[PDB]
């Protein structure tokens, strides 16, 4: 079939109509970013000329290829640990949560460490780790930071984001009640503080239910972590193929080296081994080149993840879709094999109402504009209210400022401004 | 069939006709003794990368050695998820990572001798969180940080013909 | 070592050339790494084979060098685009992107040239001395709830004040510093105090 771009829609645009939300929702979106690769390293000599002296003495005639490939792979392996450090080691200190879990009704037990476990990881981190899956010179170098240390870093960042908000990124961690921190995060998206306080239990319940939905989504299906698994698979292929290229002949009489050495004298084993060496060296070069490109790709993804942990976790971003679909409130990191997973908590208006509107009004021939908000009318009376939540207020001089008169502005209307 | 390796008694369920077996790489993995009705698994002789851990020779010529992905058997010793470390003292105290090794193991040169240790992530700092307490600044500082960024490379050019067929 | 990021680059390229040069000293299976020696020793029918061997080796080496340089240039172009973004968003302006302009609240930045690179001096505002305070999200005056217009409420132990969130500048709680919404039967953590109407 010809695919559907989406459900068509028509916006009821009109010069005197505005839709304003009367309510909201708290969305929690999972953004998965791969950070590191497998620190693979190959002994070119042993891969090409395993346990062969004539083969190695012939290989020396090709110069520094062996060493150049080893150097490139070493650089890649260093770059991977550098990426991990850049992403998670954005904090000098290891903050910890108190036993008093009084967060205004907000629940973080499903992302904070489970101290009863051997690995100080969270439920969701365990889900993520469980949703993700030789003698020819190929070795796997262990990463510098163990998953336990990654988890310590994530716990530190989480505890800072909770207890102190964004202050632990600027500098010293400054404790503040979580609800007031969320009030700041609401005032940062054009919504007033009261909304949060008056809807605090509702907001906390929405947040906890969203976390539960995250648990369900990650437990049910694994495809969500594809961006990580794919990476692994790619590297695996690039290794398997490489190993497979040992079993080929490349024009020689055999794909084995000792068999040639046990059948031919040097004058001809040299030619056969030259063919084998050329083939295997070309295969190694192809592998290293593909791995350098993939490493560049992973470095880009890791720098993006670090920027997200800075502008998203350590702060509150006004960048759109950089930190989840919606108005960004905050985000929480959760490690994963060779990557990171941001839970972005966002404010999504949900219940909207039509209101007649007007850019200004007339009181005594003068024109009043809203200081912070818009003028609306339900049909009979006019109000001024903030533009991301319906909280109608009486129109006064404290909610508006005067500029000019009513012979200029277009769409201006009439109403009475109350002077306290 | 020539090779080098360690021959061990196998538990492979070889069939009466199967002479020997192979691994995924199309290399031998177990054989049947020509003179004995016995099967032998072949394990390649223990090998592994060898890395050198050192401070600057401007400081000292005293070093340590890491044998990668091996056991401290075939070789002041430390076994780690990376391999066998020799010449470095195992230390309980954790410090900043100076010379990275792996699996959280980092080394340095300290009062002298070389030491390995589980790296420390940073100073622990619990936060006095409560629903009625806030920490507010009374002061400030104007900090200046330095951020270096490469922009351009050397505009190298090469004549393929002259390089090859000068 | 502060400028390692720069020097590192140079070093890599140097290797990528020296290595390249050294690959001329190799035979690649030929009789001698020198072309003129082959020409002066052999006739075309065999000198062509030897030259063919050398050509293959050296062309492969050049391909490796060029590929490495393309990848390294991709990396350097990424760095340069980042640096241009930093100059636009950080020097020519004031960024609210955290840690993009140094650890702190970005005030401004100053550029400086450097060999094959640029150096940014990031001036930031770092809170340094912090004081504890008993706080509250609101207060009750006459059954109404007063929230701050721009700031937060605090208590030094006896009296309540309102001050900006990043600098202790306590003020008297009034109707000019606060706005009213709802009553005191809804908000959580609210307290009682007196609001001064000028
Ligand atoms: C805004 O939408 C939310 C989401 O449905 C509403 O929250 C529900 O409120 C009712 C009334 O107490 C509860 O029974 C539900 O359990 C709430 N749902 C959740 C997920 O918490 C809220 O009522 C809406 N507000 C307005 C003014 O319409
Ligand atoms: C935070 O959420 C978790 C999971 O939704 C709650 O854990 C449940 O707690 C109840 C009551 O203690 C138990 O009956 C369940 O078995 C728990 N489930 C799990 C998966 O642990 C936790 O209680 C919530 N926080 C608080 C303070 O209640
Ligand atoms: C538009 O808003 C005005 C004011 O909020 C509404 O007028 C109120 O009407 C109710 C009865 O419906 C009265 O009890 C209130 O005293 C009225 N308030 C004022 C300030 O006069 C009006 O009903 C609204 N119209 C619609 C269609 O919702
Ligand atoms: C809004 O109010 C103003 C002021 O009362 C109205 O201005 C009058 O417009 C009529 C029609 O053009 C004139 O005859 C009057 O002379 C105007 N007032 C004055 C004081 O001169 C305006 O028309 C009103 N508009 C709406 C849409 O109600
Ligand atoms: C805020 O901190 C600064 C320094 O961080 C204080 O400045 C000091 O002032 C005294 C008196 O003039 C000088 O002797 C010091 O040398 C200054 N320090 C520095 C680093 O220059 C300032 O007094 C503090 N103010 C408050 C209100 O705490
Ligand atoms: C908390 O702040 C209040 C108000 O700033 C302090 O009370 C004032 O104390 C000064 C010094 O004795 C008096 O001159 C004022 O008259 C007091 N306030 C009023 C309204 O008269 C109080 O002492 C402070 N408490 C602490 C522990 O610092
Ligand atoms: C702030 O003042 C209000 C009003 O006096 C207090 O609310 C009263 O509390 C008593 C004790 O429970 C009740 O009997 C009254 O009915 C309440 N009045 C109202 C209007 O709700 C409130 O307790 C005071 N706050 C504190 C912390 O003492
Ligand atoms: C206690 C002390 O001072 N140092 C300890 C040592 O006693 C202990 O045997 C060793 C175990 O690895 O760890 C270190
Ligand atoms: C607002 O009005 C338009 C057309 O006038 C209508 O399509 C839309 O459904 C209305 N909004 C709501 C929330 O009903
Ligand atoms: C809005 O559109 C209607 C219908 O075209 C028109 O009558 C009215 O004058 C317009 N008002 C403004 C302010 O453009
Ligand atoms: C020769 O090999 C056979 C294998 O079945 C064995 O039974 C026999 O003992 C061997 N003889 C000698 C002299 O080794
Ligand atoms: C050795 O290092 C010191 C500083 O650590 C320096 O002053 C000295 O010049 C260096 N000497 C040599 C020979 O490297
Ligand atoms: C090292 O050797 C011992 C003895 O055979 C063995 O028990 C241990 O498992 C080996 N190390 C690892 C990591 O397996
Ligand atoms: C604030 O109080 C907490 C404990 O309530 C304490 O840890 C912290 O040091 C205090 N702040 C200052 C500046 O003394
Ligand atoms: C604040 O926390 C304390 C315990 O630390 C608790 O007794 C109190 O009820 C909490 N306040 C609110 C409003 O829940």
């Amino acid at each position: 079939y010809t695919m559907s771009l989406g459900a068509e829609n028509s916006v009821a645009y009109s010069n005197n109509s505005i839709a304003i939300p009367t309510n909201f929702t708290i969305s929690v979106t999972t953004e998965i970013l791969p950070v590191s690769m497998t620190k693979t390293s190959v002994d070119c000599t042993m891969y090409i000329c395993g346990d062969s002296t004539e083969c190695s003495n012939l290989l020396l005639q090709y110069g520094s290829f062996c060493t150049q490939l080893n150097r490139a792979l070493t650089g890649i392996a260093v770059e991977q640990d550098k990426n991990t450090q850049e992403v998670f080691a954005q904090v000098k200190q290891i903050y910890k949560t108190p036993p008093i879990k009084d967060f205004g009704g907000f629940n973080f037990s499903q992302i904070l460490p489970d101290p009863s476990k051997p690995s100080k990881r969270s439920f969701i981190e365990d889900l993520l780790f469980n949703k993700v899956t030789k003698f020819n010179g190929l070795t796997v170098l262990p990463p510098l930071l163990t998953d336990e240390m990654i988890a310590q870093y994530t716990s530190a960042l989480l505890a800072g984001t909770i207890t102190s908000g964004w202050t632990f990124g600027a500098g010293a961690a400054l404790q503040i009640p979580f609800a007031m921190q969320m009030a700041y995060r609401f005032n940062g998206i054009g919504v007033t503080q009261n909304v949060l306080y008056e809807n605090q239990k509702l907001i906390a319940n929405q947040f906890n239910s969203a976390i539960g939905k995250i648990q369900d989504s990650l437990s049910s299906t694994a495809s969500a972590l594809g961006k990580l698994q794919d990476v692994v698979n790619q590297n695996a292929q690039a290794l398997n193929t490489l190993v497979k290229q040992l079993s080929s002949n490349f024009g020689a009489i055999s794909s084995v080296l000792n068999d040639i050495l046990s059948r031919l004298d040097p004058p001809e084993a040299e030619v056969q081994i030259d063919r084998l060496i050329t083939g295997r060296l070309q295969s190694l070069q192809t592998y290293v080149t593909q791995q350098l490109i993939r490493a560049a790709e992973i470095r880009a993804s890791a720098n993006l993840a670090a920027t997200k942990m800075s502008e998203c976790v350590l702060g509150q971003s006004k960048r759109v879709d950089f930190c989840g679909k919606g108005y960004h409130l905050m985000s929480f990191p959760q490690s994963a094999p060779h990557g990171v997973v941001f839970l972005h908590v966002t404010y999504v208006p949900a219940q909207e109402k039509n209101f007649t509107t007007a850019p200004a009004i007339c009181h005594d021939g003068k024109a009043h504009f809203p200081r912070e908000g818009v003028f609306v009318s339900n049909g009979t009376h006019w109000f001024v209210t903030q533009r991301n939540f319906y909280e109608p207020q009486i129109i006064t001089t404290d909610n508006t400022f005067v500029s000019g008169n009513c012979d200029v502005v277009i769409g201006i209307v009439n109403n009475t401004v109350y002077d306290p | 069939l020539t090779g080098t390796g360690v021959l061990t008694e196998s538990n492979k369920k070889f069939l009466p006709f199967q002479q020997f077996g192979r691994d995924i790489a199309d290399t031998t993995d177990a054989v049947r003794d020509p003179q004995t009705l016995e099967i032998l698994d072949i394990t390649p002789c223990s090998f592994g990368g060898v890395s050198v851990i050192t401070p600057g020779t401007n400081t000292s010529n005293q070093v340590a050695v890491l044998y990668q992905d091996v056991n401290c058997t075939e070789v002041n010793v430390f076994q780690t998820r990376a391999g066998c470390l020799i010449g470095a003292e195992h230390v309980n105290n954790s410090y900043e990572c100076d010379i990275p090794i792996g699996a959280g193991i980092c080394a340095s040169y300290q009062t002298q001798s070389i030491i390995a240790y589980t790296m420390s992530l940073g100073a622990e700092n619990s936060v006095a969180y409560s629903n009625n307490s806030i920490a507010i600044p009374t002061n400030f500082t104007i900090s200046v940080t330095t951020e270096i960024l490469p922009v351009s490379m050397t505009k190298t050019s090469v004549d393929c013909t002259m390089y090859i067929c000068g």
